[PDB]
RNA sequence: ACUAAAAU
């Protein structure tokens, strides 16, 4: 019930800890892999999961990221438009995502238009990284091929206005 | 004994033109008591019977609304009772022109009246003032036969005037009531607020002793626009953004500057990543070669708003100065009516003749001759407001005739007229897309093929730039250097007169004949100052007034309120509401607002205490 | 000596 469940989480992509896995609602003899994921999409990765990213992603030594991972979005800013008008037609959309595994923060930059992440995407939304993902300086290149939005609400207020 | 039909026009020139057209050249002229309006007599037929025709003029509004009695004196009244206590009467306008007496001595025995007045709300109001001036002195109309007629027209062309005379109608009383309600609202609100503010400020601050602090439903929002622009200027924080430019070379001589598709990166680290990801490359590939034909589109007809905008922008004239120059030109007979509101030419206009009259001027003689030879292009379809034909030249001129500002305005008007019947400017836009490493760049340029109206408006011209090289997909080119440029977001500048006129048009504040008056008024009351480039810089007086209005009740400055009141006025102009009901329901609301303003004046007091 | 619109 423990080792096989951890294997299932690893296969799915999540690299949580044992305490976090048991924290995700796992009623004995009730649910194994689907409901735990269902509640994990709605609970804070910082309070649940374990680190799996390298030690010094932001340093620049890391050149590629391997393995299918899942991370939590903390902030999304349009780096191609000024702060006063965060949305504008002057420049193509380009979002500077901030992502976390619960322990280490990293930054992702969008090359190709991604009609799955927008300025209206709630913080705490989960993004799954598939395949090899390049990092150039301290920034992870994200496109439509290597990013899948899994949704989720982590009980966060508006933090706006 | 044949009867007489009295016809009235809003202008002496309009009356003369209409009488000449309807007379088929058989016109008799006399001068009236006023000395400006004239009387034109000619024989004809009106209702299947011989009848004399007496055409005359009324110089604008016969009467103007004002308070009657002591209430016109400021020291012996409380402005609070200017709302629902002070009686109002229509006294006179330009009393030196005895217009009422002129109409009475002209319509002494007239059996019919045909109101050849302007087809707008002000036209209908003058229709009814002419009616209540002349109807008492007309002969009694026995039987059910109608004795009052109105003619609906837009142009001053022969067949248009003749058919308009053929199909006559009846004046609309609701539109006159709408105009009267608007006049009462504006008079009461503006005179109450201005009296209060002037009597208050002059009694506490000495630097405003001879000043006139004036509030109005049309100048306060005009000042608010400039104050809002000044607020944007004073509350702007510049931001730093980085743009990558790549310079490539193709023919060993020409160097192409390449623009970035992902323009305006606002993070230094991201921009540095893109630079390090691109500059280590010495070859660029070509992906897209777009060669698309497009046409720059010719202008519409010239309305007063566009003429004022262009005069303020390029000609360097104020709105009131431009209006005065246009009025002088129109009176001298060189330009059509300059207070037109229409961008659409009449379906029956002598465009070819107007161009032919401009066929002996060295600036555009060749262009006019070629256009007449190849046939004029039909003017663009616009908006027909049924007010007046658009501003068009009517007589040839030269610098030796007009001179200076009048010549410049005439030149712009006739160049616009030649352009609006010319061909479109066809230009090929060529874009080449380059790949440098993993990043994209584009290079765009334009090459003209048919100048069209560009020949007569050189300033709406596509710039002359070298044609892009003939490189197809897959061609490789050497890139010299790829550099990152640091730039800052420039702050917006103060409102220009053209932009303010555009905002007034958009929000319905002011009219075609009141925009220059409002701009000049807010300039003369020392609310704004005209700087270099016709920029309206708000003064401390304007800033304190608008900011205090926002603190107390912002609804007195917001542009939308004038539009809302205008909507409620059209409610009775269409007959869907009651004149007295709407009048009272607006007056009481504004009276409550004024009382709140009086009780809460400490806001503006403490806001002005710091700056005088 | 106001407000807003027509007029030369
Ligand atoms: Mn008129
Ligand atoms: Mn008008």
């Amino acid at each position: 019930m423990a080792q096989v469940a951890g294997a299932a989480l690893s296969q799915a992509g999540w690299y949580l800890s044992d305490e976090g896995i048991e924290a995700c609602t796992s009623s004995p003899d009730k649910v194994n892999v689907n409901d735990i994921i269902l509640i994990a999409l709605n609970t804070d990765l910082r309070t649940i999961g374990k680190k799996f990213l390298p030690s010094d992603i932001n340093s620049g030594k890391v050149e590629k990221l391997e393995g299918p991972c899942v991370l939590q979005i903390q902030k999304i800013r349009n780096v191609a438009a000024p702060k006063d008008n965060e949305e504008s037609q002057a420049a193509p959309r380009m979002l500077r995502l901030q992502m976390t595994d619960g322990h280490i923060s990293c930054t992702a930059v969008e090359f190709s238009y991604m009609s799955k992440i927008s300025l209206n995407t709630p913080p705490g939304t989960k993004v799954k990284l598939s395949g090899i993902v390049d990092i150039k300086n301290g920034f992870l290149l994200l496109n439509d091929s290597n990013t899948t939005v899994l949704g989720g609400e982590v009980e966060h207020l508006i933090e706006k206005w | 004994v044949m009867k007489t039909v009295l016809m009235v026009a809003e202008k002496p020139s309009l009356a003369q033109s209409i009488a000449k057209i309807l007379s088929r050249g058989s016109l008799s002229s006399h001068k009236g008591l006023n000395g400006a309006c004239s009387v034109h007599e000619y024989t004809g037929t009106f209702a299947g019977q011989p009848v004399r025709f007496k055409m005359t003029s009324v110089c604008g509004h016969v009467m103007t609304l004002d308070f009657l009695g002591k209430y016109n004196k400021w020291d012996k009244v409380d402005p609070a009772e200017l709302f629902s206590q002070a009686p109002t009467e229509k006294k006179e306008a330009n009393p030196k022109l005895n217009m009422v007496k002129f109409l009475q001595v002209e319509g002494r025995g007239c059996d019919y009246i045909v109101l050849w007045l302007d087809c707008d709300k002000e036209g209908e109001n003058i229709c009814f003032e002419v009616l209540d001036a002349v109807l008492p002195v007309m002969n009694k109309a026995h039987g059910g036969e109608k004795t009052v007629f109105r003619a609906r027209f837009s142009s001053i062309t022969d067949t248009d005037i003749c058919n308009a005379m053929a199909c006559l109608g009846e004046p609309d009383h609701n539109e006159a009531l709408s105009v009267d309600a608007r006049q009462e609202l504006d008079l009461r609100i503006g005179c109450a607020f201005t009296r209060f503010q002037t009597k208050y400020f002059q009694g506490k601050y000495g630097d405003l002793d001879s000043s006139l602090i004036s509030f109005g439903p049309c100048q306060t929002p005009t000042l608010g626009f400039c104050v809002e622009r000044h607020d944007k200027i004073q509350s702007f924080k510049p931001e730093t953004y980085w743009v990558l430019q790549a310079k490539v070379n193709t023919d060993k001589d020409r160097s192409l500057l390449l623009d970035w598709d992902r323009v305006r990166v606002f993070d230094r680290e991201i921009a540095q990543m893109f630079l390090n990801m691109t500059k280590l490359e010495k070859e660029a590939q070509v992906e897209a070669t777009s060669r698309k034909e497009k046409a720059k589109q010719r202008p519409l007809a010239l309305n007063t708003v566009e003429m004022l905008r262009v005069a303020s922008s390029s000609l360097g004239m104020g709105p009131q100065h431009a209006m005065q120059t246009a009025e002088r030109l129109y009176t001298q007979g060189y330009i059509s009516f300059p207070r037109t509101e229409t961008t659409h030419y009449p379906e029956n206009f002598d465009l070819k003749g107007s161009l032919r009259q401009q066929a002996n001027h060295p600036y555009w003689a060749d262009t006019v001759k070629r256009l007449l030879a190849e046939g004029i292009n039909r003017p663009r379809k616009g908006h027909d407001a049924g007010d007046h034909p658009p501003i068009t030249p009517m007589k040839s001129a030269t610098e030796a005739e007009l001179g200076g500002d009048a010549w410049r305005l005439y030149e712009y008007i006739t160049r616009h007229f030649i352009a609006t019947v010319s061909h479109d400017c066809k230009y090929l836009q060529s874009t080449i897309s380059f790949r440098i490493g993993p990043e994209l760049f584009t290079c765009s340029g334009k090459t003209v093929l048919s100048p069209g109206f560009t020949e007569v408006m050189p300033w709406q011209s596509v710039p002359l730039e070298e044609s892009l090289p003939t490189c197809q997909r897959g061609d490789a080119f050497p890139v010299g250097e790829v550099k990152m440029l640091e730039k800052q977001t420039n702050p917006p500048d103060y409102l220009t007169e053209a932009e303010l006129i555009t905002l007034m048009e958009k929000h319905g504040i002011g009219t075609d004949a009141s925009i220059p008056v409002h701009i000049n008024n807010i300039c003369q009351r020392n609310y704004v100052t005209v700087e270099s480039g016709r920029r309206l810089k708000p003064t401390n007086l304007g800033i304190v007034l608008v900011h205090g209005y926002y603190k107390i009740d912002a609804e007195l400055v917001l542009p939308t309120i004038r539009s809302a009141v205008e909507k409620q006025l059209n409610l009775i102009a269409q007959g869907k509401a009651d004149y007295r009901q709407v009048l009272g329901h607006t007056l009481d609301v504004f009276k409550r607002k004024f009382h709140y303003f009086v009780d809460s004046i400490a806001g503006m007091d403490e806001l002005m205490e710091v700056s005088f």
